[PDB]
């Protein structure tokens, strides 16, 4: 008699809740209280207004936030009748093309509800169900209902976080502390010998580049420990010590395996040069 | 354009 | 052979027909030439074109509008071949995820199609499919082909008015003459005491707020019954004669159940003060 | 286990490219390595880059454009591991409310995938699938993902070049040379009686109209073989030579059917008047 | 902020 | 408003 | 000690007032409380506030406007120590390149003085001295001191009133009543053969122009006498009635020269045709 | 054979110099290398660049700021041949219409000069010689080429600072330390009996104003003496204590006279309510 | 009887001419029917309109055009009556604060007149005299009614092109033919050392600067001269051949020195680098 | 181009 | 309008 | 900065 979606939404959306601090949407996780949602939806605030789909409200207090993935954990006083809850589903088993409904509660008093599918998968969940503030930090569930991400807000295309994200960071955002971020600070460019050949047949091109392929340093971020290690735009990096690199997505990934305050040796160009940088946490 |  | 949609459309489509004025949709709810629309299609004029989806057009009379609903009643005359006729259903049973066709005729030769979902009920439809102008005054339709709504341009999102609120205006306004919209012309807001006592703690609020939960004057339109009465921007009502009040909503509805011209009693502090406002017309 | 869209991007996504000159998507629509698109993607540049969506790159070369349909059809090296190809399904067959899938490979690692119906058919196909660059020059694929069209990027209305259109212009574009669009270069209107005689009563319009029921030329663009054969802003094309015409539209399919280089003899009012114009092709 |  |  | 622009405001300073209705600068013309200033300072009220110089104020009255000259005359009660007066030069005096002192009253406390030349002469005075509200309404001094303009705000390019034009209608304005500013409302251009030929030459220019010299009608106002007589634009004035004109300005004169209510013939071709025109007053 | 222009410049024009951090003008006052400029010149900068229109270059220091007048005062090593100075005259003896000579040294190799009359005095000087960039800082001059103000840059209207206002400030800043500029923080108002019951009569102003004259409190500034002595927003000032009061200016003298951390009584009405407010320095 | 304006306006004012080419300002130099103007007066047109004074029209043939300086010279012919004439004065005697009088035609029935003083010398005389449009063209007089110098159109802020520039070019002009600019075709900087460490502190800075003083090469433009010889943004010239360098002036009276189609060897550090730039004339 |  |  |  119904539609999917009147189905998948009567599964989950009791669960979504509208979050208030003088503002946006989130869901119930656990029958304790413990809610998801978006980082810019509470602010830096700690005290945020919870109100449940039934018009139950609830002193909820932020117990923290990962700026980075664009997550906070809110938790409310289970008191009364059960706090209802969202079932998670997992994102590691997303298709594009599989049906994908966003859900908020903007009002406090009903669910909002907008339907679309997995339109790209990195590492953001891209929509075309219609993502809009007040629907942001809520759920975005797949056909069965099940919570496959958090909306949020930033064409027709909307982003999510895809779950299994938010379930790694849940226990240490829950718990308040800090999610770790290892960065080195530099904007970085994978540069093509029929690039770096381009680049210096131009007279107004910044610099010459050296010819190779790896990492062009194209901006040094202020006070990050890339700029602590001496690193100049214009830098070309070619090795993280050992390896070869050639792609700023592997360099990311060997920063992030390495932890923080590890120390990394740099091959670059600049002159050849090798430099160790710090990893500090990103803010 | 990446930042790591 | 066809989705379900090319079925709806094959349905209700032959009876959204074009209106020009010099613009938008509308659809014929009776074999006699009855046309539901948007108002702001129809402007203030009374002379229109109809188009049909076959191309037989007719002198269409606008029989009038209603401008707070924003509905008006075309009738145009049914000669010839009988004219195709969109069947109504019942917006009382829209739940959200329902599927949402929207309709419309713009170039007189073809219908426009969009598809979406019941996204929002308050009394406003929220729909995801696409609602655009000349789609507009075109009818909303539910997975069957029934009219539920009809669409209005004024994100993603778009508004349908509910078709059970055009079926309560249609004798009326088919019938020339004025829906009633008894008003007393303030702007209000529900005032909570954690935010009078909030509000009278910043030196630079307009004005002190009595402490107390109830529904705060924002504004005093101009040659209203309100202004009439002597209400002032901060006045605090309180009761509606009798009854207690915090609510907008509540005084929106006592206000409407009054009827045009009916004095109300009003308990206010500003000091206590009631007042008695004659309700007029909305216009 | 999947949606039928899910199914579909199964079925045609692995021949949809991406196109980079420095940028969008084209598909496969032979296992030889012939690639459609659109015009603007390629620019009117000759050498273009394609990337497969499992990674392989080929030199490919623009086999060259047409500006007036916006289709371009490029040629790459079936090297290696087969080409994988969409198959091509067919315009003539789409109804509105038919579901439209449309696919691009922007990054060239994956599809995107946007879903909706089929809005209008005119001979551009409307659709209310999210059409965005990138996905632009990718294919519009029905239920089972056959090609119905090409996406376009120029609301949430998007366009898509139906199919067969491509499907008449291929051999042409792959082989080189130019597809004739025979043109004379007047902007026309349709003019009604009613709408000479209100255009006479305004003291201020251009021209007097003469009354009739005709084609107005409005514009008579610089360069064109409507200049050159003395037509002016504010004749009125009343037939062409024999047949009596009011219609834009049929004077289009007249000039069409003509051909390139060729005369068309026009009866006008300005005083009466009849020229002949030699049809040159569209630039 | 409503209007009555 | 058509061009031909 | 003093340069003379401190001299000449040192004569006609005192006379001047500072105007507001709830704004601008005025100067008394007559020890019995004649003001001048500018019609947009006082706009369509009649209730004015008349500050001067040494800080006395005068409940004034606007005694009424000419809106297309943008003078109005304001009189104060003349109790106490006598009003100061401005002495009234003579504008027909005025060459290219003599001194101009423009002086304001914005405050009421004190003048505003600027200063500059004569920049040109038509019939609006031009001048180089900075001309802004405020000072707008005040005169405009010449050397000596003696008010030859009335400043008006509307580059380092600002527009006086001559005070011959003031002269003429004070009497008017001081006694109620309405200045006679008769017209036909068109706009017009003086057409040249060469222009005319030109204008002929060009495939897109709206109406073909008869090829003489003569006034050509761009646009007949609406509502105006021109409209009544039946003229349209594109119509080219020739002779009224008798002599011949190819010259906008000489039209001017001989309307104004006519009066309020009088019939001119006009010389049209369209095509031969005289029409007559009943002059009224421009509002 | 020079105008008097030319010969003021010659006076002073040597002693105006440029002044860069990384930008503005000044001038020398002292053969001690005493130069005055604008506080936006310098910003909050301490090491400055001071280029002598000869061309001598000077390691300047920034010896400090008032922010409020915007007067800074800079000293520069007086080695070599010896600096050349601008004498100082005095403001207090300026009329309107006096000429005024602004000079600038925006290259350092040479004056700039415009000229004026002062247009207004209060307590800036209003004038209407060109002020702009780079000439800001430089001097005003009188006829004779005294120094009268300093240009500041902030309709051809420009500002300078009265010389005696630097000649008040000039020890003080020239040996670091603060200029006092006591205030309570309050954005106010004068309040005309006609004006409290115009007010009273809008049924939407914000407060209702208690009838009589003297000073609405509009605004109260945030972290200023006079929300900590919890005035509002609404609260009209009646007297100091003592002394009666209905002008915003007597206020302001007495806020100055007092000095910096006094109690002042204020009488104020809300309800009759006196408060105490502790001057503190603005900021 | 009129100040020193109205007089030389009297003696000068009748050589200053309308322009039209379907628009500025010109004055006659010389009895024979020579006339200066802008360049971007006269366009790249060859056919003028001239209107002197007094109304006499004249077919005037521009005999050509410096861009870079924007000079043109007209020539018309001087039948009837004699042409009058602007007497030329002399450049290289302007001091700053000399009187300038700005002469326009823009009617053709009338001079516009501005008057201000001679601002600033390089060589772009300045001063604050209203420049304006109509008025571009025209002549900058002295107190004596001399030309001594263009109005240029392009604050209180105008331009003249000093007269001496003129008399330079005039020759040239008047009998067809280009005025020599001799350039090479880069955007430099002067360095100092101070400010190469500066440089070479920030992380971000586009290159390395070697530390010394001379000529950056900001940018190389394209097709120039110095894209030939191979010069890039970032090299650092320091002599021209022999004599050292840091100041871009004086590279730039090296490069006007040698003329055009001349050689110069060039020493830049990149590594150390002299090249040869064959000098092209400036388009 | 004027107004009469 | 004034700041005291 | 200046172009030669
Ligand atoms: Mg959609
Ligand atoms: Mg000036």
């Amino acid at each position: 008699s119904e539609s999917f979606v009147a189905a998948a939404v009567s599964r989950s959306g009791p669960a979504v809740v509208r979050i208030d601090t003088e503002q946006g949407s989130g869901f119930i996780i656990d029958n304790s209280g413990i809610i998801l949602t978006n980082a810019h939806v509470v602010d830096g605030a700690s005290k945020v207004v919870v109100t449940l789909r039934d018009g139950r409200t609830f002193d909820g207090q932020v117990r923290g936030t990962d700026e980075v993935t664009d997550l906070a954990v809110v938790k409310i006083e289970p008191q009364g009748s059960a706090l209802p809850v969202a079932p998670l589903g997992t994102s590691s088993n997303l298709q594009v093309g599989d049906w994908a409904i966003a859900v908020g509660n903007p009002v406090g008093l009903d669910n909002t509800v907008t339907l679309g599918i997995i339109s790209t998968l990195g590492e953001f969940i891209q929509t075309d169900a219609a993502i809009n503030p007040g629907n942001s930090g809520g759920p975005l569930l797949n056909a069965r209902g099940e919570v496959i991400g958090i909306n949020t807000a930033i064409t027709g295309i909307g982003f999510a976080i895809p779950i299994d994200q938010a379930k790694a960071i849940q226990n240490t955002l829950a718990a308040g502390g800090t999610v770790p971020h290892p960065y080195i600070g530099v904007q970085m460019m994978n540069i093509t010998v029929d690039q770096a050949q381009q680049n210096n047949r131009n007279p107004n091109s910044p610099f010459i580049i050296p010819e190779v392929d790896g990492i062009l340093v194209m901006r040094v971020l202020p006070g990050t420990p890339a700029e602590r290690a001496g690193i100049r735009r214009g830098d070309v990096i070619v090795a993280v010590d050992g390896t070869p690199i050639s792609d700023g997505a592997r360099l990311q990934r060997i920063v992030e395996q390495a932890g923080l305050n590890k120390a990394l040796k740099l091959d670059l160009l600049r002159r050849r040069l090798s430099l160790t940088v710090q990893t500090a946490q990103l803010r | 354009a990446a930042a790591a």
